[PDB]
């Protein structure tokens, strides 16, 4: 949010890794390093019933 | 630094005993210290002197060098070791005259020969 | 049993309040009686440990003397230990007095 | 020692055998300070 | 459990659970600390044992203020009480060296 | 108790030597950890699944 | 690296030099140490064996 309070610019938390580190420390700038983020999840390609 | 690089004067830094020489391997986490340390046994009593005077020349005195003078006349033994030798100037440094110093007037070893 | 015959001593008793809270406190590794003998043994071998080279030998010397052998290693000469051994040791005396 | 609560004490898991084990530990390691403490402060040779 | 049945009466019960619960993981995570505490304190008292009373120091400040003596021990409520000795200089003059 | 050997005090102007007459060379081991195993958590994951 | 003054230089000694030093730095004698080299090493030996 601009001084003006319109969003010029804005992060998808959930677009790829980089994405979710910079939302996990709410920031556009970041420091250098090696971070853990969110797993990439495997998912269901069916059911057993 | 202290023991592995080292040797160390500290008492029960490193190892029990005199520290002589250290070792270091890895462990699963962290550093696994091997300290090999001297360690005295049958210890026995001496008689020892403080230092030893020319009985003639007061003023010329000594005392060991890392040792004792022990009565056997004297003779100077290392600190860690009791094995007599004879007292040389290698094994000795001049004092200052005191109280408890020997006065010697027969086998006067070779530092106080003057 | 004291704390049942007794009671506690005083408000909040934290050593009756264990049978009740339902915790306890345990006894020390050693008693009093071990641990005074390790410190009394180490004050007798105080004058004749930090005397020489190595820590293998014993030298069964007088307090005293390892005082005056202290105090020169640390700058002060043996004439002036020899002259001012009374003094010394008094000044000694009033410091653990 | 109230029956009910025990039963819901066990849907918090092994709650207590945490507790107990950590002060386990915890007490261990004083008498092993203590131990290794005074081995050191032990003299090899003194005077009376 | 007097008072209410037990769709209430859990919960109720379930909030003296919580509190107790915290409480001891509280006591527990103090208990960790000040034990390590007390591990760090116990391997300092070592070296001043062996530095201090076992030997002369010519460290500045290990031990006690002034320049190294001799150190006694004796036993303390939860640990060792060192009595340190030192030599404290006073009236200092200037002399040319 | 062990009780450390018991070396007299002389009334004399000498003093007594307790010295050693024999020696052997012996290993203090000692374990220092450094590390610690370190660990993330994906800590939506854990709590939320 | 533990021989004399000064952490600039290096002595390359053998061990055994090392060792003997290092004891004669905590009142053994020469004289001793000479007459004893295998003993000395046997002890050792024996200690890390
Ligand atoms: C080996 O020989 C030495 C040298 O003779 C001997 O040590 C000397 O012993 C005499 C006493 O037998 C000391 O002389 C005096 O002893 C009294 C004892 O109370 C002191 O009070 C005296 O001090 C006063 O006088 C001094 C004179 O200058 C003053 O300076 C001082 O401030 C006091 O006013 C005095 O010390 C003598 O000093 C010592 N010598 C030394 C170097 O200390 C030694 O004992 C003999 N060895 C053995 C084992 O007998
Ligand atoms: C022996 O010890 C006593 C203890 O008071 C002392 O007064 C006396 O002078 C001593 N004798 C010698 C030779 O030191
Ligand atoms: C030193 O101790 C060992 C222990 O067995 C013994 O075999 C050896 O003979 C001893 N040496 C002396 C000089 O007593």
């Amino acid at each position: 949010f601009s001084v003006d309070g319109y969003i010029r610019r804005a992060i998808d938390c959930g677009f790829n890794d980089l994405s979710q580190l910079h939302c996990s420390y709410e920031s556009f700038d970041v420091e250098s390093g090696v971070y853990s983020v969110s797993s990439f999840e495997a998912k269901p390609s069916g059911s057993v019933v | 630094n202290e023991c592995v690089k080292a040797q160390s004067k500290r008492s029960g830094f490193c190892g029990q005993g005199t520290h002589i020489v250290s070792f270091v391997v890895n462990a699963p986490n962290g550093l696994y210290f091997m300290h090999v340390g001297y360690y005295p046994s049958n210890h026995i009593e001496v008689v020892s002197a403080y230092g030893l005077c020319d009985a003639a020349n007061p003023t010329n005195c000594i005392a060991p060098v890392n040792g004792y003078f022990i009565k056997t006349e004297w003779s100077y033994t290392g600190s860690s070791f009791y094995a007599p030798e004879p007292i040389t100037s290698l094994n000795t440094k001049y004092v200052a005259p005191q109280v408890t110093y020997q006065n010697i007037s027969t086998n006067l070893p070779p530092p106080l020969l003057g | 049993d004291d704390c049942m015959q007794q009671g506690p001593a005083s408000a909040r008793d934290l050593i009756c309040a264990q049978y009740v809270a339902g915790y306890k406190v345990l006894p020390p590794l050693m008693d009093v009686n071990m641990e005074a003998a390790y410190t009394s043994s180490l004050l007798g071998s105080i004058a004749g440990v930090g005397w020489t080279a190595g820590l293998s030998s014993f030298a069964a010397i007088p307090f005293a003397q390892s005082i005056f052998y202290r105090l020169n290693g640390v700058g002060i000469t043996q004439q002036v230990l020899s002259e001012n051994q009374k003094l010394i040791a008094n000044k000694f005396n009033q410091a653990l007095g | 020692g109230f029956q009910k609560c025990e039963q819901l004490l066990r849907e918090y898991g092994q709650f207590c055998s945490k507790i107990n084990q950590a002060l386990h530990g915890a007490n261990l390691r004083q008498d092993d300070s203590v131990r290794n403490l005074f081995a050191s402060v032990k003299s090899s040779q003194s005077s009376p | 459990i007097q008072r209410l049945d037990p769709p209430e009466q859990d919960a109720q019960i379930d909030r003296l659970i919580n509190g107790r619960l915290t409480t001891l993981n509280a006591f527990v995570a103090q208990q960790l600390v000040r034990s390590e505490s007390a591990a760090l304190s116990a391997q300092l008292a070592k070296d001043k044992v062996n530095e201090c009373v076992k030997a002369q120091s010519k460290r500045s400040g290990f031990c006690g203020q002034g320049t190294h003596i001799v150190s006694f021990v004796v036993n303390a409520p939860n640990g060792l009480y060192f009595m340190h000795v030192g030599y404290y200089p006073s009236n200092h003059i200037e002399v040319v060296s | 108790f062990n009780h450390p050997i018991q070396v007299d005090q002389l009334n004399s102007s000498y003093f007594k030597l307790s010295i050693p007459t024999n020696f052997s060379f012996g290993v203090t081991q000692e374990y220092i950890q450094t590390t610690i195993q370190k660990v993330t958590v994906d800590c939506k994951q854990y709590v939320c699944n």
